[PDB]
């Protein structure tokens, strides 16, 4: 209200007076959340340029960086109302600057749902799973026989928002991600994506095991980009693009410039010839006419 | 012939000591963080910041640690070893510096009055007293 | 009782018949009852103790109020 008689009661319920005289006040303040202990001492009369205002250490702890700001906002407001709700604002302020500090997990919605959802999925996926319990690292089986990772950083409410998922594989992985979906949906879509691929992992498969790839070393399956050598102070760089696995991937070479100008022209020359039927070695070793070494 | 007051645990205190966090041999290290401990589990943490003012703020953490802490000490590169009645349990600082406060136990016994002789010669090597009396 | 693989965790050490062999303390089996078994779950403990913790603080905070 206009008045500082319900407009006190409506913007800070859980403070209230001790004194007949309303001049020493005492309770809790709420901002995000959280009641926070605090008392407050006017005069006699109605004046805030020397009003004393304690408090708990767990607020000046939060208020620490704004003292000299809460001690200039007393003294330059006219009114208790008026000052406590720039005290209001910035407690929320300094807290969503120090979010980071409190946030935590909900005891009966987290590490209650998760597990159940961890038995739903199946206890032989789950490999990493940290200390916090932020970090859950699952595992996928293709039908060739692969193994695919997926890193998933949980937040405090977990289903409510999306979680972070970084996933491997080449594609941009689009999640379609609800509040009734969990860890079994992702899964599912984990396991789309894994099977649309089954043709891309054939080809970066033959391409790691034929093959003698150079500096993606212990290739992770994210790698759009494999560094094929061939001959000697040469290599082909070829990008799959992995929504047309068997169609051209985009290619260059490296070395030496008296030798990398034929291998070009070739290329060039044989570029109709690539079919998209045959495997991507196939494919190369017709156009480029050459054969690889294995492991030199 | 004065005396300052900081933070005031509400809860009694059981040590005070110092780490030398971010770690990236000498006994005495320059230590950029400051510790304290208490009994009922309560940690305090402070930190030279000087971020989003570009004026020195004192960053300060408190942590609500599990059990009854009995003993804690230090260990060379951001690293506190603290005992409760249940597990010794340890704690990494080493990363501003740590949100949530992450413990693993050591699977030793209840050690009461820790202590660590850093030999950096392998690895660190440590004393303990057990609550049995070993 | 004791702790004789030197981990700092009590085991229980068992000595099965003298019938085996006229021999000491042969015939033995060493157990924890958890993991450590020898013979001749962390992340749900972590939540337990989260959880612990804050309903240590919501007592707290409790106690607060009602003063």
């Amino acid at each position: 209200m206009a008045v500082t008689e319900a407009s006190l009661l409506r913007q800070c319920p859980l403070l209230l007076p001790q004194n007949r005289s309303k001049t020493v006040y005492e309770g809790f303040i709420s901002a995000q959340g959280r009641d926070f202990h605090l008392r407050i001492v006017l005069p006699e009369d109605l004046q805030l340029k020397n009003a004393r205002l304690l408090c708990s250490w767990q607020l000046r702890t939060i208020l620490s960086g704004y003292h000299r700001i809460v001690q200039q906002r007393m003294q330059h407001s006219p009114d208790l109302m008026s000052f406590m709700m720039e005290l209001k604002m910035l407690l929320e302020v300094a807290l969503k600057n120090r979010q980071e500090l409190y946030a935590l997990p909900p005891p009966p919605q987290f590490y209650s749902s998760l597990i159940e959802e961890i038995g739903t999925l199946g206890w032989d996926k789950l490999v990493y799973a940290d200390t916090c319990f932020s970090t859950i690292k699952l595992k996928a089986e293709d039908a060739s026989g692969r193994e695919h990772l997926i890193t998933l950083k949980l937040k405090a409410k977990y289903p409510a928002e999306s979680p972070d998922y970084f996933v491997d594989f080449p594609v941009p992985f689009c999640a379609s991600w609800t509040p009734q979906s969990s860890l079994i949906s992702i899964y599912s879509q984990f396991l789309a994506a894994i099977e649309s691929l089954k043709a891309f992992w054939d080809v970066m498969d033959e391409i790691d095991e034929k093959t003698w790839v150079l500096e993606p070393e212990k290739p992770p399956r994210s790698a759009t980009a494999r560094r094929i050598a061939l001959g000697n102070n040469v290599s082909i760089n070829i990008e799959v693009d992995p929504r047309h696995p068997t169609m051209l991937p985009e290619c260059f070479f490296l070395g030496a410039d008296h030798v990398v100008k034929p291998l070009g022209i070739k290329l060039s020359r044989n570029i109709h010839l690539w079919d998209p039927e045959n495997s991507v070695l196939q494919n190369l070793k017709d156009v480029l006419e050459i054969d690889f070494p294995a492991r030199a | 012939t004065l005396v300052k007051i900081l933070h005031h645990l509400e809860e009694p205190v059981i040590f005070i000591g110092a780490l030398k966090t971010e770690p990236q041999p000498d006994e005495d290290v320059h230590c950029d963080c400051l510790v304290a401990f208490g009994h009922h589990g309560r940690m305090l943490a402070i930190k030279a910041s000087w971020d989003e003012s570009g004026k020195l703020v004192p960053e300060l953490r408190e942590y609500c640690l599990p059990g009854p802490v009995l003993c804690a000490a230090c260990g060379g590169g951001g690293r506190v070893y603290h005992s409760t009645p249940s597990d010794l349990c340890v704690v990494d600082l080493s990363r501003p510096e740590e949100g949530p406060g992450g413990l693993p136990p050591m699977l030793c016994p209840a050690s009461l009055n820790i202590c660590s002789v850093v030999s950096l010669s392998g690895g660190t090597k440590l004393l303990a007293l057990s609550a049995k009396g070993r | 009782i004791d702790d004789f693989i030197g981990s700092g965790t009590e085991q229980v050490l068992l000595l099965f018949k003298d019938s085996l062999n006229s021999d000491c303390l042969t015939s033995f089996k060493i157990t924890d009852l958890g993991k450590i078994n020898y013979s001749s779950v962390p992340p749900l403990e972590t939540g337990l103790k989260v959880c612990f913790s804050s309903f240590r603080e919501l007592r707290q905070h409790l106690l607060l109020k009602e003063k």
